[PDB]
């Protein structure tokens, strides 16, 4: 499953069943943003990190969006 | 060896189990990581005048205290009940002000950004937490006692003392573990050209709340994407009733008067460089008036020309054919 991560736009490979945290791990190896810094947003919901794919409906070339954290 | 105490040990306040020490060894090496009344006295050695005292133990817990500890704070890191006890600790010296009945944590270790956390939670009617321990100090703090509540919020945040934090994700990280008490619900209309159209349903709390856009227009507006089959997929939002609408995006500069007769009852502001740390402030719309409440310090304004990031407006009634 392809999905598309607005920051540019890229895009990963993923399954319904990863984790939020384990997508944010990909956004860190090919981007260098480190986890704690990454805010995605979906639907205009931001997913946290305990949580899969799967429990945001999040499909096939979903587009997911990601803010950085302020402050930090 | 030389005397021997007996103390009370819990993770939750309500199951105690009784340890049996001696003053030969520190807490830790003993029994673990522990608190009393609020202090951490783990690499001290007992003396015979805490016999029957009680102590909050934050690491080595037994299989029946790990079951406690997941039913009242729900699945956790291993770092989080020790960093709560010491947040409650850190957060001991602030002060949580009331101007005309509205609650204000003063300013102290760049903790502006919970200033607009608590104070834009505090207008949220019908929200309950589905976390004991969160909704146990909700309740404290809507009493008047706040510690628990800021200190558990730092510690699911993973908030640090004393540096700087993001208001907004604070935010609706919190809010992720809450549930609305009434009727709330967003309908999105979905089409494309290929598939066909297809109506999704939001209901509770997350048909209150809109990471993305900053007024109901941009809400209301249509959007597009790409559909699981590959090509462009639209979508709007064609039924929404609510009790409130919390719309959160990115610090965008506006200018904010009384005399157009705003929306939106309260929003929050970043002041600063966004690549640079910046400090929060909360304002509330009240008697045709702009009330900043900066961390304890109250202004009035008619304008303010400032980067707004939450907006919270009243309760929705909207339906469109689309
Ligand atoms: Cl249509
Ligand atoms: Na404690
Ligand atoms: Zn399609």
């Amino acid at each position: 499953m392809r999905i598309f991560v607005e920051t540019l736009t890229i895009t990963l490979e993923v399954e319904p069943s990863d984790t939020i945290e384990n997508v944010k791990a990909k956004i860190q190896d090919k981007e260098g943003i480190p986890p704690d810094q990454q805010r995605l947003i979906f639907f205009g919901q931001q997913l946290e990190d305990g949580r899969t794919l799967s429990d945001y409906n999040i499909v096939k070339y979903s587009t997911l969006h990601l803010i950085l954290r302020l402050n930090s | 060896q030389q005397l021997t105490i007996e103390v009370l040990v819990t993770v939750d306040g309500v199951n105690f189990r009784t340890v049996v020490l001696n003053n030969k060894n520190t807490y830790r090496s003993q029994l673990g990581c522990v608190f009393f009344n609020g202090a951490d006295i783990s690499d001290t050695i007992p003396d015979e005048k805490q016999n029957g005292h009680s102590l909050y133990l934050a690491d080595n817990l037994t299989a029946d205290e790990t079951k406690a500890l997941k039913e009242l704070y729900g699945p956790v890191d291993p770092t989080f009940l020790h960093r709560f006890y010491s947040l409650k600790a850190a957060v001991h010296g602030w002060k949580m002000v009331v101007c005309d009945k509205v609650r204000s944590l003063k300013l102290s270790d760049n903790n502006c950004y919970l200033n607009a956390v608590i104070m834009t939670l505090d207008l949220l009617k019908d929200i309950k937490f589905v976390i004991p321990a969160l909704q146990h100090a909700f309740m404290k703090h809507k009493g008047g006692d706040s510690t628990d509540f800021i200190a558990l919020i730092m510690a699911y945040g993973n908030c640090t003392f004393g540096a700087p934090d993001d208001a907004s994700r604070l935010l609706h990280t919190v809010l992720a573990k809450a549930e609305l008490c009434c009727s709330a619900r967003m309908v999105w209309r979905e089409w494309c050209n290929v598939c066909g159209i297809k109506d999704v349903v939001l209901q509770g709390l997350k048909a209150c709340c809109y990471v993305g856009v900053q007024t109901v227009e941009d809400l209301r507006a249509r959007m597009t994407y790409v559909c699981q089959c590959g090509g462009e997929r639209h979508r709007q939002l064609v039924e929404h009733t609510t009790p409130w609408l919390l719309l959160s995006g990115t610090p965008n500069e506006k200018l904010v008067t009384t005399s157009t007769a705003p929306d939106f009852v309260a929003f929050n502001v970043f002041q600063g460089i966004e690549t640079a740390v910046g400090h929060y402030v909360h304002a509330r719309l009240k008697g045709g008036l702009i009330l900043k409440f900066d961390s304890g310090t109250v202004s009035k304004t008619s304008d303010w020309k400032c980067k707004v990031t939450d907006v919270l407006f009243p309760g929705q009634k909207y339906s469109s054919d689309c």
